[PDB]
């Protein structure tokens, strides 16, 4: 599975 | 035999021609397996791979899931790029994120990885620690302390330590007849006269997998690196990879010329000369 | 900040007039990801060219690989255009069976 990027820059 | 499953992502704004664009594409080494583009007709993540297709519909759907929240993600971090930079709204602009996690043979994590790049320029990337981060100018460090005091770097750890590694060596016991098998190049040294007085030796080596490989030519026992002419390695399109180096030779002294090669498919390093 | 690609031009298998081959345009060492990419026979540009997914180097640089099937021949001149923001006209590079 793919590494979830739910937090902003 | 030490292995890595890795993500890519890309994301990329287009002022005047629709919303940003994001593009993930992942692999096992040097295998790709998935993709997914928002910009397909109707976006959801595809396989690249024979072997990964057997997954089942759980699988793909979760994965267009996180994919669809990552591309709305990243579609805020081009908005607070410009902030952070003082950019304007009229230029287009590039975010790249790359994520990984290397096994050693046993199937335990030899390390993990997360860095992200803006237009091109390392920005942040989690230290090997997987518990602090290395900022590369003052908005990164913007983010570094956002990110600190969520505790990021703890949940990111758990995904490289837990699945990731997990998925990894699933994907090489499902994928095993090529993910785990290594092709050795098939070479041969050409010769091509240039003048009466030189000529060209071109060493090359051809059908291999992985991509890593090392092709030198000595002369006399000493490595020509400063007049060897060594081409980047190219993917052949079959999944195999393509590679060669040249060196200009005086005619007559091409027997004191050696082509090394090394690969992991190969049972010890090989050593070719022209044979006319 | 910008680069521009660098292309290699070649076929898949070592080429031989009359046998089935695949043609070759690998382009990589770029940045912005935009790139067009044509595949030329004796000038002309070959209809159905296919591509890699964008993907990119540990240098943030990327690179893409542009194929499509095709027979050689002792006449038939191949080549690869590529046309970059880094480039102020498209950079043609012409197939060499030796290269």
């Amino acid at each position: 599975l793919p590494p979830v990027v739910a937090k902003e820059i | 035999g030490s292995h890595s499953m890795r993500y890519f992502y890309t994301a990329m704004s287009r002022p005047g021609r629709g919303e940003p664009r994001f593009i993930a594409v992942g692999y096992v080494d040097d295998t790709q397996f998935v993709r997914f583009d928002s910009d397909a007709a109707s976006p959801r993540t595809e396989p690249r791979a024979p072997w990964i297709e057997q997954e089942g519909p759980e699988y793909w759907d979760r994965n267009t899931q996180i994919f669809k929240t990552n591309t709305q993600t990243y579609r805020e971090n081009l908005r607070i790029a410009l902030r952070y930079y003082n950019q304007s709204e009229a230029g287009s602009h590039t975010w790249q994120t790359m994520y990984g996690c290397d096994v050693g043979p046993d199937g335990r994590l030899l390390r993990g990885h997360n860095q992200y790049a803006y237009d091109g320029k390392d920005y942040i990337a989690l230290n090997e620690d997987l518990s602090s981060w290395t900022a590369a100018d003052t908005a990164a460090q913007i983010t570094q302390r956002k990110w600190e005091a969520a505790r990021e770097a703890e949940q990111l750890r758990a995904y490289l330590e837990g699945l990731c590694v997990e998925w990894l060596r699933r994907h090489l016991e499902n994928g095993k007849e090529t993910l785990q098998r290594a092709d050795p190049p098939k070479t041969h040294v050409t010769h091509h006269p240039v003048s009466d007085h030189e000529a060209t030796l071109r060493c090359w080596a051809l059908g291999f997998y992985p991509a890593e490989i090392t092709l030198t030519w000595q002369r006399d026992g000493e490595d020509q690196t400063q007049d060897t002419e060594l081409v980047e390695t190219r993917p052949a399109g079959d999944r195999t990879f393509q590679k060669w180096a040249a060196v200009v030779v005086p005619s007559g002294e091409e027997q004191r010329y050696t082509c090394h090669v090394q690969h992991e498919g190969l049972p010890k390093p090989l050593t070719l000369r022209w044979e006319p | 900040i910008q680069r521009t690609p660098k292309i290699q031009v070649y076929s898949r298998h070592p080429a031989e007039n009359g046998k089935s081959n695949f043609l070759n345009c690998y382009v990589s060492g770029f940045h912005p990801s935009d790139i067009e990419v044509d595949l030329l026979k004796n000038g002309e540009r070959i209809e159905k060219v296919e591509h890699s997914d964008l993907s990119f180097s540990k240098d943030w640089s990327f690179y893409l690989l542009y194929y499509t099937e095709f027979t050689p021949t002792e006449k038939d001149e191949y080549a690869c255009r590529v046309n970059h923001v880094t480039l102020s006209q498209p950079k043609i590079v012409k197939w060499d069976r030796d290269m």
